[PDB]
């Protein structure tokens, strides 16, 4: 795409977030499967997810600014996380049963290829895996939301909205306050 | 409740936890409008945080001629034994 | 399920009817009637038509 | 002229009253029956 | 045997008319589809506050005529015995206990509700 | 293909079973109400059709909006929409819950309830009549009729 | 200019009612937030409700602040009740519109609005 | 070949009751001056298939609040107990031929509440609980009298056996020694069975639905095929009790389709009360059950007690 | 000139209670209401076979809007602007301009059929019979600006339906 049209704007987001995403509620939907396994612990890689809404603005101020020709941007969160406590973060907010285990490199792809046999959407697959855990690069020569005018917003702010939804009536209205916040890197 | 020792120093921790407040300034003789810079929506949620930690409410006639901690531990003290 | 009290909150059709016959004309407010009491509809009309 | 108009003698009468027209059994006929139908029954 | 696999069938294809209408659509869920129902609007309050028995005497009083029909029961197994007119006094004894019983709630009040 | 024509069979099936069997649910607002009883009265009959009411969101398959949709009730609108399962349809009857209507420059008036609620069908009228209301379903039938779920998920 | 009053003969009942007001907004916030389940924390609604007052602080008339007292409490009536919903609590909270440039250049380029 | 036995007995108990719903939708079109549905099928003959495959490809709305387990639990039991009430049926032979099936019957009876019961506390909404404790005001009131009634009809039967109750009425139907407690049984059986004027628990006009607001399509069926599989077991199990018909053993099939009509006329008669009917504030069900209905019930009792020890037939335990 | 609706004091010889007992006891009323409801069972009901059947219209009926023309083919619309000035949803909006042999006629003539509340002040307002209120009532459709009527549908319409237009007005003017 940058070799056949020059002045295309093209944006990286990292790992967006929403209430239709495939990243949070991903990570709320194994407590179906099992007890959430991880390649080597969930501690080796570190993301920064970014919300939509700041994205959708950040795509709409490219498209308004005539500065945006021919430039590669770089839509990042504010706060980079480990996976792990990313994790726990996600099933603490949801308030679940959080009992994490390590499942080797080379026998949770035989897992991934369980379940992309499907016809239907398939659940998870080993591509979803290579990229779950791959970390978020940092690129600083690239621009990001606060070269666009864009505030980004936390993920404490917003992953109560994505997270609601996922809840037993037991704690269902538990506070945004009443979850204790992940630890940035 | 018990000494104007312990209620004065949670008169002062109540004051510090509120982020507006200056914990340089603020003294037992320190005035909360004209010398903390405080708005009296400010002294009313202090009033209130001190209904909430001392666990009595104050009326609207001795919720506003409360404008130094000083005043705050000594109307406490009125409404308290000590 | 015994009754205390009932609070019927009502205006939720509330459209303005007489705010909008204020800006248009007799035969042009005539049909705001209609849909007023709209199970007794000539007899909103005769209303209004001996009003005017 | 040619308007909508009744005819000249008028309509038919309408009526408009109540008819509930009093059918069934009196009480006495009825309990009859039914003391009729035990007895046949225990019988 | 034939009874609990008659009893195990029906719960086996109650249960399988189940299973194969919870998989088969396509589920998109949000959170609001999933919502309690208060005809539109908002609920006020959870759903799970003491929700007061107005018709409670009768609900007691249920038990207490269901034992009842634990004891007339075997009226038609005592009908054939030979000790036959203290069968008959002894079971318009029960029933007119129950009468004596449905009359006391009766006038003091026990069959009316409250409030 | 042969699975093409075994999903194309079935596509016909389950697109004659969700339209051969519409579920309104009663929710009638303003004049319109009035209208839409006389779709359900003996002589045009939705029933015949195999379309009957039940009162719950939970168990309806469409939602005529019969009125007008003030600016109190576009919340209740919205969660009752939003408590149908899928698929769930719309059918936006009279003039008030198209675009306004005779209440649309009114301070309190959804000017149309598209706003609010997707629409699949706008029957035209103040009040429209309730053979054109039946009109307006059987255009939702063929407009069921012609979805093509499965043959998109086969080739996608 | 000798009119009759609603509540408050001058300023000073017209002050205590509306730091009662305040003192009643302070108090429910916590609930509104509960009850609504909204995405809001407790600071931003209390920063919102001081936002509400501060909006309308330079009015010097006592029949006015006891209409502003009245106004208040009717939406204080509505809010711990719940007759408002979701929506009528977060119409305060101005999520949807697009950001009102502020400074002149800015105007100017938008479009004709002074 | 049990289990094909089994198989002939509970499918055309889903066919029966699939095509009791297009019934009950025509015949309650034409008592109400309409057409039933006749636009799906010949004369509405494939509307129940189309009312079928519809529901179970809906999206089943597990509700974000529900006790998911007991909101699962609860329609399953409720075709089971829809299902497992057939086989001690006389049809003139039962597929489970039990000494107590009477007993069994009345059990299950009471056993099916509970369905309806957990599903309107599960289903954790309003409305569902207003239906849930509805239907507690509803059985206190018709089990102080599905009991004495049927308890009553059988001091003419001899024991608590269905097949019994056949060689009973093979002089006269037992609807003329107890034509009482026939259309008293009735009315308990109406009761029992959430039928108008007694349905107040899917009350459309009170509530939205009762206990099954929240019950979205594909559990839903199972209440619908559950409940009127209720009515078609109920109308036969009041067929064999008070109009039981001639049984040649040479010839099932003259008895079979003989309760079958007469199943049908008692099944038409419950669809043409539903047609005709206002429905009753839920405390005139109650102060009918135990103001009308239970005083007269024990003195019927007391007569079916002293009257075969009045006549000398008293009936055979075997 | 007034009527007591129920003050009907009851009899109370020995007959009537008697009666009474029995319509209590053996549920006489409810045998009443049980014949009324078999007696509409065997009738032929009033539901007719839509879309094969329709339903009896008059040719005052007001249904979907056209504008017609005169037998020679020039359009009957010379924009005087009535139908927008009596028009109570103020659902039209019309532009109008001298064309090229300096006829006074219109160049934007929109109906919004989502305002509209088909009451035919339009139609009686109209000093040429320009604008009327056709016939058509199955005219529903699937989006929303399908039902914003612009000067080239309405024409169609009228070109479409002036069959049916021109005789309705023809049996029905003299009644205005
Ligand atoms: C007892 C009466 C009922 C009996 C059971 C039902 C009888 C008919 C059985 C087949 C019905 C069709 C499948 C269920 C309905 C699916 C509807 C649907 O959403 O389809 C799109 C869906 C998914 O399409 P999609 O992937 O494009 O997703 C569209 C939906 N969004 C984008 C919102 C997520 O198709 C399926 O799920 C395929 C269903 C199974 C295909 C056949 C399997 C073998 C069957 C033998
Ligand atoms: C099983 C085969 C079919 C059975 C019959 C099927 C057809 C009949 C059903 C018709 C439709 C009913 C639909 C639901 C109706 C609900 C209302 C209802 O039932 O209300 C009950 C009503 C209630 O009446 P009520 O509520 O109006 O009572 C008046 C009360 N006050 C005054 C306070 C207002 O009637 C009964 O409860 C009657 C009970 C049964 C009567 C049995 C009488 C036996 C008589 C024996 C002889 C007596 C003579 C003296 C002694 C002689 C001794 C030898
Ligand atoms: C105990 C007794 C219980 C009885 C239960 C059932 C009662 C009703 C029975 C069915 C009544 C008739 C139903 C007819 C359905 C329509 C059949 C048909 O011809 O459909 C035409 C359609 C399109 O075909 P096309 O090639 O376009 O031809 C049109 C010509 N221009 O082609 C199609 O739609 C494809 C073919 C569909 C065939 C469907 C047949 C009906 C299925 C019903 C289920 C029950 C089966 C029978 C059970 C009893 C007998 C064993
Ligand atoms: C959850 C969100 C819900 C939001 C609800 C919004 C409620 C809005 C209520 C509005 C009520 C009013 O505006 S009355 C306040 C205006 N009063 C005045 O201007 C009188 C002067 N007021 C003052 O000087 C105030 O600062 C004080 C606090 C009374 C005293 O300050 P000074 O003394 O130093
Ligand atoms: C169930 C059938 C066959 C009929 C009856 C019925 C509907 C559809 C919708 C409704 C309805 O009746 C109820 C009660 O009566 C009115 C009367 C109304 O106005 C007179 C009114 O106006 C909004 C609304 C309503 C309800 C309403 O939404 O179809
Ligand atoms: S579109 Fe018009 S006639 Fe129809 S309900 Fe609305 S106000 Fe009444
Ligand atoms: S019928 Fe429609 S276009 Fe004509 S005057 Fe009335 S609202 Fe306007
Ligand atoms: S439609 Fe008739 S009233 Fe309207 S501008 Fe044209 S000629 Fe005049």
């Amino acid at each position: 795409v940058r070799e056949t049209f020059p002045e295309a704007t093209i944006i990286k987001p990292a790992d967006i977030f929403g209430r239709e995403d495939r990243f949070l509620n991903y990570f709320a939907n194994i407590r179906w499967f099992g007890g959430v396994p991880l390649i080597s612990l969930g501690k080796k890689t570190v993301k920064q997810p970014v919300y939509i809404v700041d994205v959708t603005k950040g795509i709409i101020n490219a498209i308004k600014d005539p500065d945006a020709r021919g430039k590669t941007f770089a839509f990042v969160g504010p706060n980079r996380y480990l996976l792990f406590d990313l994790v726990q973060y996600v099933f603490a907010v949801a308030h679940r049963p959080f009992l994490p285990y390590p499942m080797p490199h080379f026998a949770y792809r035989w897992i991934g290829r369980l379940f992309e046999i499907s016809p239907f959407e398939p659940w998870t697959t080993r591509d979803k895996v290579e990229r779950i855990h791959t970390t978020d690069r940092t690129l600083p020569h690239l621009p990001g939301l606060e070269d666009l005018g864009v505030q980004a917003t936390p993920l404490e702010l917003k992953a109560i909205e994505v997270l609601r939804r996922h809840r037993t009536y037991r704690w269902l209205s538990s506070e945004i306050e009443d979850v204790q916040p992940a630890k940035t890197v | 409740p018990l000494t104007l020792e312990g209620i004065k120093d949670r008169v002062l921790y109540v004051l510090k936890l509120y982020d507006k407040i200056d914990p340089e300034k603020l003294s037992v003789n320190s005035h909360f409008m004209k010398d903390l810079g405080l708005d009296s929506l400010d002294q009313v949620e202090i009033i209130m945080a001190m209904e909430d930690e001392f666990g009595f409410e104050i009326p609207d006639i001795d919720a506003e001629k409360l404008m130094c901690p000083q005043e705050i531990v000594d109307y406490i003290a009125d409404k308290k034994d000590v | 399920e015994m009754v205390r009290k009932c609070d019927p909150h009502i205006g939720l059709l509330h459209r303005g009817t007489e705010k909008l016959i204020e800006y248009k004309t007799y035969l042009q407010a005539l049909p705001y009637f209609d849909r007023l009491d709209y199970v007794s509809m000539m007899c909103n009309e005769q209303a209004y038509s001996l009003a005017v | 002229v040619k308007q909508d108009m009744p005819p000249v003698g008028g309509y038919g009468p309408i009526d408009y009253k109540r008819n509930l027209p009093r059918r069934g059994l009196s009480g006495y006929s009825m309990f009859a029956v039914g003391i009729g139908a035990l007895l046949f029954g225990y019988w | 045997m034939n009874l609990m696999i008659t009893l195990l069938t029906n719960f086996t294809l109650a249960t399988l008319l189940v299973t194969i209408a919870f998989w088969l659509p396509q589920l998109n869920v949000y959170s609001e589809k999933t919502s309690p129902y208060e005809c539109g609007f908002d609920p006020m309050g959870s759903a799970r506050l003491p929700f007061s028995m107005k018709f409670f005497l009768v609900a007691i009083t249920f038990l207490l005529f269901d034992l009842e029909i634990a004891l007339l029961l075997p009226l038609p197994w005592a009908s054939q015995t030979t000790n036959l007119n203290t069968m008959l006094t002894m079971a318009l004894l029960l029933i007119f206990l129950l009468a004596v019983s449905l009359a006391y709630e009766w006038t003091q009040k026990g069959l009316e509700w409250t409030e | 293909s042969r699975g093409e024509y075994v999903v194309a069979k079935l596509d016909d099936l389950i697109n004659w079973a969700r339209r051969s069997s519409l579920w309104p649910m009663t929710f009638g607002l303003a004049c319109c109400a009035v209208e839409m009883m006389h779709m359900a009265a003996p002589r045009y009959d939705m029933d015949r059709f195999g379309v009957v009411f039940r009162a719950s969101p939970r168990q309806s398959d469409v939602m005529i909006v019969a009125g007008t949709l003030t600016n109190k009730m576009a919340p209740a609108l919205r969660k009752v929409y939003d408590q149908m399962p899928e698929p769930r349809y719309v059918v936006s009857m009279g003039s008030c819950a198209n675009g306004g209507g005779y209440y649309h420059y009114s301070y309190s008036v959804v000017r149309g309830c598209d706003r609010i609620v997707p629409v699949d069908i706008y029957v035209p009228g103040c009040p429209p009549t309730a053979e054109a209301l039946l009109y307006g379903i059987l255009q939702l039938q063929k407009k069921i009729k012609r979805e093509k779920r499965l043959r998109i998920w086969y080739r996608r | 200019t000798s009119v009759k009053p609603i509540f408050s003969r001058d300023m000073n009942e017209a002050k205590r009612r509306v730091r009662e007001l305040y003192r009643a907004w302070y108090r429910e916030v916590p609930n509104t937030v509960h009850l609504f389940q909204l995405d809001i924390s407790v600071k931003q609604g209390r920063d919102k409700v001081r936002e509400m007052f501060k909006k309308n602080a330079h009015v010097t008339d006592p029949r006015v602040v006891d209409l502003l007292v009245i106004k208040g409490k009717m939406e204080l009536e509505e809010t711990i009740n719940v007759w408002k919903q979701r929506t009528h609590v977060m119409r305060f909270f101005h999520e949807t519109e697009a950001p009102r440039p502020k400074d002149f250049l800015s105007k100017f380029y938008v479009g004709h609005d002074p | 070949m049990f289990m094909i036995n089994v198989l002939t007995l509970i499918i055309p108990i889903l066919l029966a009751v699939a095509f009791l719903t297009l019934v009950e939708r025509k015949v309650l079109g034409y008592m109400q001056f309409r057409k039933g549905p006749n636009v799906v099928g010949p004369y509405g003959l494939l509307q129940p298939i189309a009312d079928a495959i519809k529901l179970f490809i809906k999206e089943p709305l597990r509700p974000a609040t529900s006790s998911i387990s007991m909101f699962i639990l609860a329609p399953i039991l409720a075709l089971t107990l829809a299902l497992t009430m057939w086989i001690p049926l006389p049809m003139p032979y039962p597929l489970i031929n039990m000494n107590l099936g009477v007993l069994f019957m009345l059990a299950m009876s009471s056993l099916a509440v509970y369905s309806i019961l957990w599903s309107g506390w599960a289903s954790n909404s309003k409305y569902a609980l207003i239906g849930a404790l509805r239907a507690v005001a509803q059985t206190i009131s018709y089990e102080v009298t599905l009991a004495i009634i049927l308890l009553s009809v059988l001091l003419m039967n001899g024991s608590f056996t269905l097949s019994t109750l056949i060689i009973t009425q093979e002089q006269v139907w037992l609807i003329f020694p107890a034509w009482p407690l026939a259309m008293m049984w009735f009315i308990s059986t109406l009761a029992e069975t959430n039928r108008a004027p007694f349905d107040l628990t899917e009350g459309e006009s009170e509530l939205v639905s009762g206990f099954n607001v929240e019950y979205a399509a594909g559990p839903f069926a199972l209440f619908f095929m559950a409940e009127y599989a209720n009515i078609i077991m109920m109308n036969i199990f009041t067929t064999t009790l008070f109009l039981g018909a001639f049984h040649n053993p040479y010839m099932p099939e003259l008895y079979t389709i003989n309760f079958t009509i007469k199943s049908l006329l008692l099944s038409i008669t419950f669809l043409w009360i539903r047609a005709s009917y206002p429905r009753f504030r839920y405390d005139q069900l109650m102060h009918l059950l135990w103001k009308n209905f239970l005083p007269l019930t024990l003195a019927l009792c007391m007569w079916h007690v002293s009257l075969p020890i009045l006549l000398s037939s008293i009936p055979p335990q075997t | 000139t007034y009527k007591y609706v129920n003050l009907r004091e009851p009899s109370m010889d020995m007959k009537s209670v008697t009666d009474r007992a029995a319509q209590t006891l053996l549920w006489t009323e409810l045998i009443r209401g049980l014949g009324m409801t078999l007696s509409y069972l065997f009738r032929e009901p009033a539901t007719i076979n839509y879309p094969f059947e329709k339903g009896p219209l008059s040719p005052r009926f007001r249904g979907e809007h056209a504008l017609r023309r005169y037998p020679s083919g020039e359009e009957r619309c010379i924009a005087c602007k009535l139908c927008e000035a009596v028009c109570p949803a103020q659902a039209i909006t019309i532009e109008a301009e001298p064309r090229a042999d300096g006829s006074r006629r219109t160049t934007r003539y929109d109906i919004d059929m989502t305002k509209c509340i088909y009451c035919g002040f339009c139609q009686e307002a109209c000093p040429v019979d320009a604008i009327v209120e056709g016939p058509n009532f199955e005219f529903s459709t699937e989006t929303h600006e399908e039902l914003l009527y612009n000067k080239e549908k309405l024409l169609n319409n009228g070109d479409k339906w002036e069959a049916e237009i021109a005789a309705n007005i023809q049996a029905d003017y003299l009644y205005r």
